[PDB]
RNA sequence: GCGGUAAUUCCAGCUCCAAUAGCGUAUAUUAAAGUUGUUGCAGUUAAAAAGCUCGUAGUUGAACUUUGGGCCCGGUUGGCC
RNA sequence: GACCCACUCGGCACCUUACGAGAAAUCAAAGUCUUUGGGUUCUGGGGGGAGUAUGGUCGCAAGGCUGAAACUUAAAGGAAUUGACGGAAGGUUGGUGGAGUGAUUUGUCUGAUAACGCCCUUUGUACACA
């Protein structure tokens, strides 16, 4: 995204979907950023931190988004069992 | 990530059996959501509850990352579910609403019931349909407590729980926001029950 | 349609108007002059209210 | 005299706009966060100008005799890299054009403008071939080299104008004769350039945690008696 | 009667881009369609597809990772002749820097920039981008 | 405007069914469209019943009912019978009452 | 597939498909058919030089009343009997 | 579409605009016409799917018949040398 | 033999979404088409003139099949929308927000709640000086 002589234009990069990939855009509405707090030995909840997932408009709108977050929350570590790969 | 403390204990898991959140749906599994266990007779699908109280771990544990308590909303059109939700507002922060949802509230101002929540629960995708689809236009989350039966468009975090009513869904409310007081808050591990019973919230006599 | 017509009235109007004659002026300069002439009058100063402009303004 | 400016913040970014903690629109086209107050975009970049387009009245039987209404399209933009198209009607037609402004303020879309071919200083053309719909009328918007002009009906082509895109080749499909669908269909087009992966974009950033989150409690709804 | 496979193959492919998957199954898979997805592979469009085996036609499961907008068959496999390739790269590919109409010549199945730089042609195949 | 899916009441996958004649104004129309009433009618009304019942020899004996199939041709269901013209959501809906 | 066939070796088909379908339009009708030349008054040409007949006087249609003046014309070429409207204000009594 | 007695469309005159030693008018034709469409049209209701089936020419027609691994030789790109 | 439960193939259609498509009404296919190529037969190109004339060919006949032009006109239609009408059925207006590409509609409603602060409704319409 950048010009000849390093210097990075094209403003705004765009954020990625967690799930598809597919580029959420500046005046989508539907899409969502689900932020989850970082837990640990002690208990409580840990402010400043967050692991994020940014799901989209479209795995919204069909209805299949849960299933999306089940997924992705569990290979990042925070969900035994729960979701199985195979079906 | 996964700690030992925040795991299934037997006496949360026979207050759930106690209570029949396990009693799926009567008619039919939506294929959306794969929480089953066992097709037994007489028409009735178990729920995995070890699912349950890790995906409800799950909701509390992204609630608790909102740094204000007051934006989060709980909605209800269920009697015992709006009793749950103004228990919920209680105990912890975040404002309910009650009854009719009043269109239009997510939406533009000049409404006098304006809220721009970061978050959003609902007892019943089916029934509160109109709030679900009025979260989608202004970046807000959705975390509903839904069946076998119900949809998921929209939502995020479903929980699978039974949404009839009388002693079901204020347990889930129950542990939801004991949940949230446990991260944020002053409690000890699984040694302490808490104060505060499971039959404070349940249903609203007559 | 029909062929017989009035053609008395064949150049009524033409005839009945009052025939002028042209008044004499000064010479418009031609060819490249006109060029800045009309540069000169359109992106100088003068023009109407509002963001639009009336190139032949009407006297009123 | 007793007059006062009164900017009033409802909502949770008039309060941010003006404090201002957020100083660029690059985080709003982030974050995606609704635009309600048209306030918002104003202060937050000065640069923004405007434009109109056209104005044609909209007629309605009645009872009585006849109703009759002014509806103006009005298109604002500026030669950066930002454009809003804003439909409005009214009965009166300064009323129509100014509610037509405002919303065309409140619906901004930035254009991810590139090359034709070659790498350079500053781009000049989109950096895809992008297409948008409204009824019959499809406008399609192809890639030009540097100095090629924007090759397109005078609308449209204003259009383009406004947000800075100095280069482009287009067409068009259906009847195109009215502006209340072409210009659409314009606004579409340029908008899916953003929603389209280069290569360039597969390099996966780490997702920006919502600036919402930062400042909830410095500057969020406050409850405050007087 | 499936008249092309590969035409079908890419088809599916689309369908579930498009649906939002990240997987597919494909039926009934080809020399053709193995290169095809090696070619796309290479450039990094899709992920690790698998061939599976049986007595008859063999089934691929590919795994797709959502970088691919669109990429579809070009029926028929016309003859292209040197810089004829360049034409068509202006008629179905979105720009100039990326994009690949993959294209069949003596040399093996192949995008164009390779074709180029080899020096060779011949019968067009599908496209990518 | 094609302004019913079914268009003709209830016939796919035929193509033709033996016409009926209407019970009102003899005129031909399918099995199908024949907007078709059970009448199921006493032979005495409830008017009729009582002194009628009372004056008859042996106790209740019976008191039957008519039955019968009534045909209809559109025109007659709408002029005399009940069924009257509805809006567009109305038209999508199916129940007797 | 759309309709047409989009086989390689089947240029046949589309190209007399084409030519078949090409009888619609207006100039390929006008030219091939040779109407200008069999039909019409002028032989295909821009001008054609006439005498006279008559002046008229034509009712013309609603909502434009008014009448006229045209002239029925017969040419020199082929002779055939023709109407032709005269222009300006006035300028029927130049032709006689 | 203007003209039924106030014509911003006619007749003139004032002023203005276009092109400018050159403009207007015809008929033919190219583009726009993705209104011929291979690239690139449409065919439920706007024109349009032939009553339906068989069937010769014509068009099109599953997959499968050697990849990989190395060993060197060795030209082309760009920078410290 | 029948029924119930779960699965299964082949259709008859249906109910809900809109992912998409469509100018719309609407469509699980009219989707997978300007990001415009699965194969392939048939038909259309403004409306009248005309499914007429002329020609052939088919048939006992009626007609069918194939099927023009000159001339004429600036429309013709399709969908939906507001009224208006019916010798059809029953008993006021913006602000902001949704529903729509708009016309506009919703609000300003069945007797609660996508809304928040002679008259009417639904349908038919080739009328729209009604």
């Amino acid at each position: 995204m950048e010009n000849d002589k390093g210097q990075l234009v094209e403003l705004y990069v765009p954020r990625k979907c967690s799930a598809t990939n597919r580029i959420i855009k500046a005046d989508d509405h539907a899409s969502v950023q689900i932020n989850v707090a970082k837990v640990d030995e002690e208990g409580r909840a840990i402010p400043g931190e967050y692991v994020t997932y940014a799901l989209s408009g479209y795995v919204r709108s069909r209805g299949e988004s849960d299933d999306s977050l089940n997924r992705l929350a569990q290979n990042d570590g925070l969900l035994k069992n729960v979701w199985s790969y195979s079906r | 990530s996964l700690p030992a403390t925040f795991d299934l204990t037997p006496e949360d898991a026979q207050l759930l059996l106690a209570a029949n959140t396990h009693l799926g749906a009567r008619n039919v599994q939506v294929h959306q959501e794969p929480y089953v266990f066992n097709a037994r007779p007489d028409g009735v699908h178990v729920i995995n509850v070890g699912k349950t109280w890790e995906k409800l771990v799950l909701a509390a544990r992204i609630i608790a990352a909102i740094p204000n308590p007051e934006d989060v909303v709980a909605i209800s059109s269920r009697t015992f579910g709006q009793r749950a939700v103004l228990k919920f507002a209680a105990h912890t922060g975040a404002t309910p609403i009650a009854g009719r949802f009043t269109p239009g509230s997510f939406t533009n101002y000049i409404t006098r019931s304006f809220k721009e929540p970061r978050l959003v629960i609902v007892t019943d995708p089916r029934s509160d349909a109109q709030a679900i689809k009025e979260a989608s236009y202004v970046n807000i989350p959705v975390i509903a407590l839904t069946d076998l039966d119900s949809p998921s468009e929209f939502v995020d975090v479903a929980i699978p729980c039974n949404n009839r009513g009388k002693h079901s869904i204020g347990l889930i409310w129950y542990l939801l926001a004991r949940e949230v007081l446990r991260l944020r808050g002053a409690l000890v591990d699984r040694t302490q029950p808490w104060s505060i019973m499971p039959d404070l919230y349940f249903y609203r006599d007559p | 349609a029909k062929v017989h017509g009035s053609l008395a009235r064949a150049g009524k109007v033409k005839s009945q108007t009052p025939k002028v004659e042209k008044t004499e002026k000064p010479k418009k300069p031609k060819g490249r002059a006109y060029k800045r002439l009309l540069y000169t009058r359109r992106f100088v100063n003068v023009t109407l209210v509002n963001g639009k402009r009336r190139m032949n303004p009407g006297p009123s | 005299n007793t007059e006062e400016k009164g900017w009033v913040p409802v909502t949770k970014l008039g309060r941010l706009v003006k404090a201002g903690k957020i100083t660029t629109i690059e985080e709003i086209f982030l974050h995606s966060l609704p635009v309600k107050e048209f306030q918002i975009i104003d202060t937050l970049l000065p640069g923004l100008q405007d434009e109109v387009m056209n104005i044609k009245p909209v007629q309605k039987q009645t009872r009585a005799g006849q109703r009759t209404r002014f509806k103006a399209v009005v298109v604002v933009g500026d030669s950066n890299g930002h454009v809003g198209l804003g439909i409005k009607t009214a009965k009166e037609v300064a009323g129509a054009i100014r509610a037509g402004i405002i919303i065309a303020k409140l619906s901004v879309i930035p254009i991810r403008r590139g090359y034709w071919g070659t790498n350079l200083g500053q781009p000049h053309s989109l950096a895809t071939k992008t297409t948008g719909k409204c009824g019959s009328v499809t406008v399609r918007l192809i890639p030009a080299p540097r100095g090629s002009g924007i090759v397109a009906s005078p609308a449209v082509k204003k259009l383009l104008q406004l947000a800075g895109v100095e280069d482009v080749y287009t067409q068009s499909n259906g009847k195109t004769r009215t502006l209340e669908n072409t210009l659409k269909a314009a606004f579409v087009a340029i908008g899916n350039t953003y929603g389209f992966l280069t290569p360039n974009l597969w390099a996966e950033q780490p997702l920006p945690v919502s600036p919402l989150d930062i400042y909830s409690d410095e500057a969020s709804a406050q409850k405050k008696r007087f | 009667t499936r008249s092309s496979v590969l035409a079908d193959a890419l088809n599916a492919i689309n369908n579930a881009e498009k649906t939002g998957k990240r997987q597919v199954l494909i039926r009934p898979s080809s020399k053709v369609i193995i290169k095809f997805l090696q070619v796309m592979q290479k450039h990094g469009y899709i992920g690790e597809f698998e061939y599976i085996d049986d007595h008859r036609s063999g089934k691929i499961v590919v795994q797709l990772n959502g970088r691919l907008n669109k990429c579809g068959v070009i029926s028929p496999r016309f003859n292209v002749k040197i810089g004829d390739i360049e034409k068509w790269t202006a008629n179905l590919l979105p720009a100039r820097q990326f994009g690949y109409v993959i294209l069949t010549t003596s040399a093996g199945i192949m995008d164009h920039e390779e074709a180029r730089r080899k020096h060779v042609s011949g019968k067009i195949l599908g496209f990518v981008y | 405007p094609k302004k019913r899916a079914s268009n003709g009441r209830n016939k796919k996958g035929r193509g033709h069914v033996k016409p009926v004649r209407c019970v009102n104004c003899s005129k031909s129309i399918p099995k199908d469209k024949a907007i078709k009433r059970m009448a199921i009618r006493n032979i005495v009304e409830a008017a009729a019943v009582r002194d009628l019942s009372e004056a008859s020899v042996y106790p209740e004996y019976a008191l039957p009912k008519t039955y019968n199939k009534l045909h209809y041709c559109v025109s007659c269901a709408i002029h005399a019978r009940i069924v009257r013209v509805r809006s567009r959501e109305d038209r999508k809906n199916r129940a007797p009452p | 597939g759309k309709g047409k066939p989009r086989g390689l070796n089947s240029a046949r088909k589309l190209r007399v498909h084409r030519r078949n379908n090409r009888w619609a339009e207006n100039n390929y009708k006008k030219r091939l058919l040779g109407t200008a030349f069999k039909s019409s008054p002028f032989g295909g040409s821009s001008h054609a030089k006439g005498i006279v007949l008559e002046k008229l006087g034509i009712e013309s249609k609603q909502p434009n009343s008014a009448i006229r003046k045209c002239v029925r014309v017969q040419l020199i070429k082929n002779g055939k009997k023709v109407t032709a409207f005269v222009p300006n204000d006035g300028c029927l009594n130049f032709v006689d």
